[PDB]
C-alpha cells in the first residue's frame, strides 16, 4: 500500500 | 425526461492519462500499480463501447495540449465525454511528469460554452490522486460535470503497487457487474461502500498504518446518466 | 443491504439555522428571503417525520456550540441527521451573525469515531450560502456517510431571491414534496441540479450581475441509497 | 434576486  | 440521451451513435471518448514515472528533479515517486488501473479501466470502458486512448507519462504541457484538442473535436455524434486521471495529487491539482495542472484548467476546456459539441451531454472525470496528506447557453457553464474523487477533499488517495488503487479497482469491478443495471450515482454509491469496507492500509510505519479511505462523489449532472439504452 | 436503515423509531433531527441579520461591524448585508427558505423546509422536513429545530441569527460561537451539543445527544433510535445552514458564506465556509465558521468544524462533531449514535448513518447538510465570488454566464472511514447539497458550484456566488427565497431551497423544497415518497436521495437532488439550472436567471440593472446561472453541487460520501420512506 |  502507497499514497499517491 | 429525466435521463441523459445515451444512444447517439457513440457513447465518447474515454480519455485515460495513466502517469507512472516522474521526472527525477520532482521528487516525485513512481506509481506502482497504476498500469494495472490503467488496463482496468481500458477494458472496463472499452466493454461500455466507450473510444478509450490511453496516454502514458505526460507532461503538464502535454496534459494540457491533449485536454485543449480532445475538447475542439467534434463530439456531436458522441452520448458522452470521459477523462481518468491517474497520477499524483493534491487538493485541485493534478501532476504532468514534469510538475503540476490545476484541474479547473482541463476542466474548463469542456464548459458548457467552450465545447458546444458537448453542452448539454454528461461530462465524467475520475480522479485517482491525492488531495492533500490528512489519513482515515441557457444552462450553467458549469452543469452536467460529474467528478468521481478517489478520496475525500484534504486526504490521501492509496494505491496498492501489486492490485492497483483501491478506488480504481473497486470502480472497475462495479461497472462490471453493475452498468447494465444501475444509474451511475447508484453505481458510484457502491463503490464507496467497497473502497470503505473492504479496504484498510498495512504498513510498518504507524503513521501510515491501518488507514480506511472514502471516495467522494461532486455531481453537478442535471439527468440520471444510464450506459445502456 | 443497499439501502440505509430508515425505520428506526425516529427518522431523526432536522436543524435549520437560518441567518437573516448580522451585526454591524461585519459589514454583512440582510439576507431578505431568508424566512421564507426557512419556512419552507420546516414544513417539508415535518412532512418527511424530522424533528425540526429553527435557530435564527446565531453567532459563531452559538453554532459551534448547538453543533457540539447536538453531536452529544444520544440519537440511537434516529435513523439519520440533518443540518441546514442558511447564510452567507464563502468557500469552505459559513457565517455566524458575528464572523465566520469553518464547516469542517460544524461537521467534525458527527465524525463515525466522534458521534458513535451517529456511525453508520447518513448525515446531511444543505447549504444555502455563497462559495466564493464567481458567476455564471474503527473499520469504517470517519468521513463517511456524509452527503453535502451545495446550493452551487464551488468557488460561485449563490442567488437568494428577496421575495420568492433562494433558487436552491426552493428547489430542493419543492422536488422533496414531490419525490421523497418514489425517489432515492441522490435522484432527488438531481432533479433538484435540473430545476435550478433551467429555470432561474438573475435579472438586476447591474450588468455585473445580471443575467447570470446557477447548478447546485451535491458532495456525496454516503456509502448506500438513502430513501426517506420505508 | 441577490447573492448570498
Amino acid at each position: 500500500d502507497e499514497v499517491d | 425526461d429525466n435521463s441523459y440521451k445515451m444512444d447517439y451513435p457513440e457513447m465518447g471518448l474515454c480519455i485515460i492519462i495513466n502517469n507512472k514515472n516522474f521526472h527525477k528533479s520532482t521528487g516525485m515517486t513512481s506509481r506502482s500499480g497504476t498500469d494495472v488501473d490503467a488496463a482496468n479501466l481500458r477494458e472496463t470502458f472499452r466493454n461500455l463501447k466507450y473510444e478509450v486512448r490511453n496516454k502514458n507519462d505526460l507532461t503538464r504541457e502535454e496534459i494540457v495540449e491533449l485536454m485543449r484538442d480532445v475538447s475542439k473535436e467534434d463530439h456531436s455524434k458522441r452520448s458522452s465525454f470521459v477523462c481518468v486521471l491517474l497520477s499524483h495529487g493534491e487538493e485541485g491539482i493534478i501532476f504532468g511528469t514534469n510538475g503540476p495542472v490545476d484541474l479547473k484548467k482541463i476542466t474548463n476546456f469542456f464548459r458548457g460554452d467552450r465545447c458546444r459539441s458537448l453542452t448539454g451531454k454528461p461530462k465524467l472525470f475520475i480522479i485517482q490522486a491525492c488531495r492533500g496528506t490528512e489519513l482515515d447557453h441557457k444552462i450553467p457553464v458549469e452543469a452536467d460535470f460529474l467528478y468521481a474523487y478517489s478520496t475525500a477533499p484534504g486526504y490521501y488517495s492509496w494505491r496498492n503497487s501489486k492490485d492497483g488503487s483501491w478506488f480504481i479497482q473497486s470502480l472497475c469491478a462495479m461497472l462490471k457487474q453493475y452498468a447494465d443495471k444501475l444509474e451511475f450515482m447508484h453505481i458510484l454509491t457502491r463503490v464507496n461502500r467497497k473502497v470503505a469496507t473492504e479496504f484498510e492500509s498495512f504498513s510498518f510505519d504507524a503513521t501510515f498504518h491501518a488507514k480506511k479511505q472514502i471516495p467522494c462523489i461532486k455531481s453537478m449532472l442535471t439527468k440520471e446518466l444510464y450506459f445502456y439504452h
